[PDB]
């Protein structure tokens, strides 16, 4: 059985949305000639699809950030008195002090993260949410968790004091309500170093986010050094054959350029809807991690960070979305004799809710989470059936507290 | 001259042996704004990247939007322009553009000796 | 598309490959045949390749849906937001072309109330929690009611269990507990 307990703080990181590219298709294959526009003509419609897939990427990257950010009806805003249980929300909530509205590790999240061919007729898109509104999204999610607890969620939002809010929680993994108020001090603290601890470990990791850019652009670079090659051609450049070989001649040049060009085009289109339907897993698989542990709790395993739940808080990073999960881990140990049943007068004493613990003179019955021996009485017991069916059943008695009310 | 992309840009002339750049002309996409066939024939044309100084005018970082006002009120997003910005058709009737609402704010009396 | 795909030259002379065949001697003819069927065969890749990429979405959708009736038809759940929006109670599943439609009748509250609360009661120095409510005061008297309805009801000592004494609790408040069964000894 356990006797103590410690408060563990841990991160994950998952992608979101990626870049909105656009690529032109005649001014990438042809450029400003005529001749090699007529050519390309012949091919029936080899840009009105390559423009249709690239827009709809567009629009699916616009929705991720939409369905993942935007779950709350209203804007909360925190109250400026911070007595909050004994608790430090000041490395989370955000700093009006500084230009954008964002917080600490926000700050050391995006200057964690560092993000010509213009000319060649691929263009980015700029995205739909502007990082300021998803920074007021997160603190609007944080305001409400901290001083509604999950009923925001569920309808209108509805004030309840912090301390009672954890006593909830507490409850709800299988730990009576006590244990908080008797150790609100060592939780407060323990909750603080771990906040501390997450802070000064994320100043001196990111590796998803950055591997998601390198990806775009590792891939942007090969399809523009793509236009260098000859492909059979003469030469590389359009212009530099127009200008030396006549028509009937030039044609069949421009041909395998044309076909060079179409066919690298093709497969940067099917590369990027491959990535981007994984990264419409991973955003939905986010949406539904922010649903789960932080509008409320969660009973599901290993699910919201390793041991059981408590509460979680969401931070915004560039392309990305960050959780820091608030857990409650087991502690320092001991042995403990046990037995399923205790026989009293023939009558088995099954225990309510704990279990049967002895340390070898005195029979106890305690919860399972946490250690605090209580005398065996007839509101901790209830009796079923006869002495023998049990496999292993120890004698003792019980206090039977009516008997000596009635002395 | 090259660059990264290996493209000619810096040239020295032939005859005044002085040094000259490259830049080709700017261009970008163009996307149009109609709120629909049903109510009107009006549109707003939205070009993609080129700036408001070279070819109403209302300069956005998504592009230069012409043909829409511009307000300081903040209405739910009705047309995903980009940037923070969403157009709609409802102001004798004309295109305007403002920035996104995110929502009504209000905020919770928390107290630690009060509930609901 | 894949249609309309089938009316270019793609290089040839002609498009209708019987115009071709007619006009033509097959000698000189097998390289316009040739073209035609680089183009076509292309655009059936893209095709196919389109198709079967689609074909994911719509089979991780169904997955989806699957768990939904699973979860939400046969049984309640408590994942939030999950089952609807709000506390789930119980779901029909309806049915629809080449898709299905879900019914999540939801449990939400309304008309709320403020309130004054304490995190514990003592009454002869040892400090009383509640059970399974929260206490709450409406101006003069205690009462503890559970957490997501108001039924106030007199405290009790079967409302509340013992632990310790009054002096850890950082917030704590005097009140007095009914003790049912004096009353009836007497
Ligand atoms: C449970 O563990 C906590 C540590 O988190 C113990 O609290 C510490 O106790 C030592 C010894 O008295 C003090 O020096 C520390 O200041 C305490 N706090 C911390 C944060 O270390 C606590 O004593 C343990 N429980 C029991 C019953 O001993
Ligand atoms: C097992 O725990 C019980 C706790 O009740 C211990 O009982 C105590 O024993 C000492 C020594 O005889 C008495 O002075 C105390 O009054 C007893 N009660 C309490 C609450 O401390 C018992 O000693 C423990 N077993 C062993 C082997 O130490
Ligand atoms: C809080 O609720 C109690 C419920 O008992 C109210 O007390 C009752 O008030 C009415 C009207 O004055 C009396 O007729 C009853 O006899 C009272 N019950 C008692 C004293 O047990 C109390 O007034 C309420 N507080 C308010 C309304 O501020
Ligand atoms: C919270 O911690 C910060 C430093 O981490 C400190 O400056 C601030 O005073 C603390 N707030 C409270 C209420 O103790
Ligand atoms: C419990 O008993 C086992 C068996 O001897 C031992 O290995 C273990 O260390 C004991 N637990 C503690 C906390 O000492
Ligand atoms: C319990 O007591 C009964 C009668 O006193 C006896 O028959 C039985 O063997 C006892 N069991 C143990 C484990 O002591
Ligand atoms: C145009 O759309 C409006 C919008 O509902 C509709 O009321 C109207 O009947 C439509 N007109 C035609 C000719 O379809
Ligand atoms: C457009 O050009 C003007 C004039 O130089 C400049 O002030 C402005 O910043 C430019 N627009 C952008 C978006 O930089
Ligand atoms: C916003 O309000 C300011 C202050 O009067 C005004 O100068 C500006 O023109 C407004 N923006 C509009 C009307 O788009
Ligand atoms: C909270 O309750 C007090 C009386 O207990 C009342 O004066 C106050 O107006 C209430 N605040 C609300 C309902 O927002
Ligand atoms: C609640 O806060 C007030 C300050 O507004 C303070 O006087 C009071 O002691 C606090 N009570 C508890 C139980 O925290
Ligand atoms: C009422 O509560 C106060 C708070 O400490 C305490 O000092 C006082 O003794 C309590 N009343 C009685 C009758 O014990």
């Amino acid at each position: 059985i356990p006797t103590n307990f410690t408060i563990s703080v841990t991160t994950e990181i998952l992608p979101v949305s990626m870049t909105k590219t656009s690529v032109d298709c005649t001014m990438y294959i042809c450029g400003d000639s005529t001749e090699c526009s007529n050519l390309l003509l012949q091919y029936g419609s080899f840009c009105t699809q390559l423009n249709r897939a690239l827009t709809g990427i567009a629009v699916e990257q616009d929705k991720n950030t939409q369905e993942v950010f935007a779950q709350v009806k209203q804007i909360y805003k925190t109250p400026p008195i911070k007595d909050f249980g004994g608790f430090n929300f000041s490395q989370i909530l955000p700093d009006p002090s500084k230009p954008s509205k964002r917080s600490f590790i926000e700050d050391l999240l995006f200057n964690k993260v560092t993000l010509a061919q213009k000319f060649n007729g691929l263009t980015v898109l700029p995205p739909l949410l502007t990082d300021e509104m998803i920074a007021q999204y997160t603190s609007a999610l944080l305001a409400g968790t901290i001083t509604s607890g999950w009923t925001f969620g569920a309808g209108a939002a509805l004030q309840i004091p912090f301390a009672m809010q954890m006593a909830y929680r507490f409850n709800g993994i299988g730990v009576t309500q006590n244990v908080l108020y008797e150790n609100q001090k060592l939780i407060a603290n323990q909750f603080n170093s771990a906040i501390g601890k997450i802070q000064d470990s994320l100043s001196s990791a990111l590796g998803k986010l950055q591997d998601v850019v390198n990806q775009n652009a590792q891939a942007l670079n090969t399809l523009v050094k793509q236009l260098s090659s000859n492909f059979g051609a003469i030469s590389s450049v359009l212009n530099d054959i127009l200008s030396r070989l006549d028509p009937p001649e030039a044609e069949v040049q421009i041909d395998r350029l044309i076909t060079g060009r179409l066919q690298s085009l093709q497969t940067y289109v099917t590369q990027q809807l491959i990535r981007a339907a994984e990264i419409r897993a991973s955003a939905n698989l986010a949406a539904t991690k922010m649903s789960e542990c932080v509008l409320g709790q969660s009973k599901r395993v290993d699910f919201c960070g390793k041991g059981y739940h408590l509460m979680s808080f969401p931070q915004s990073a560039p392309h990305g979305v960050v959780f820091l999960h608030v857990t409650y881990v087991p502690a320092q140990e001991k042995n403990f004799t046990t037995a399923p049943a205790i026989c009293h007068d023939g009558k088995a004493h099954f225990p309510r809710e704990g279990v049967f613990v002895s340390n070898g003179t005195h029979w106890f019955v305690t919860q399972r989470n946490f250690y605090e021996p209580q005398i065996i009485t007839t509101d901790n017991t209830f009796v079923s059936g006869n002495c023998d069916v049990v496999i292993g059943i120890v004698n003792n008695t019980v206090y039977d507290p009516l008997q000596p009310e009635l002395d | 001259g090259r660059d990264i992309a290996d493209t000619t840009d810096a040239v020295r002339d032939p005859q005044t042996l002085e040094i000259l750049d490259i830049t080709p002309c700017s261009f970008g996409g163009v996307s149009v704004i109609t709120p629909g066939t049903n109510t009107s024939n009006q549109v707003a044309v939205l070009y993609q990247g080129v700036n408001c100084t070279e070819v109403n005018v209302f300069q956005t970082r998504a592009g230069c939007l012409i043909g829409a006002e511009h307000v300081n009120n903040s209405y739910e997003c009705d047309i995903p322009i980009g940037a923070g910005i969403c157009a709609s058709y409802q102001t004798s009737q004309s295109i305007i553009a403002y920035t996104m609402s995110l929502g009504v704010e209000n905020s919770v009396a928390y107290s630690n000796n009060s509930i609901a």
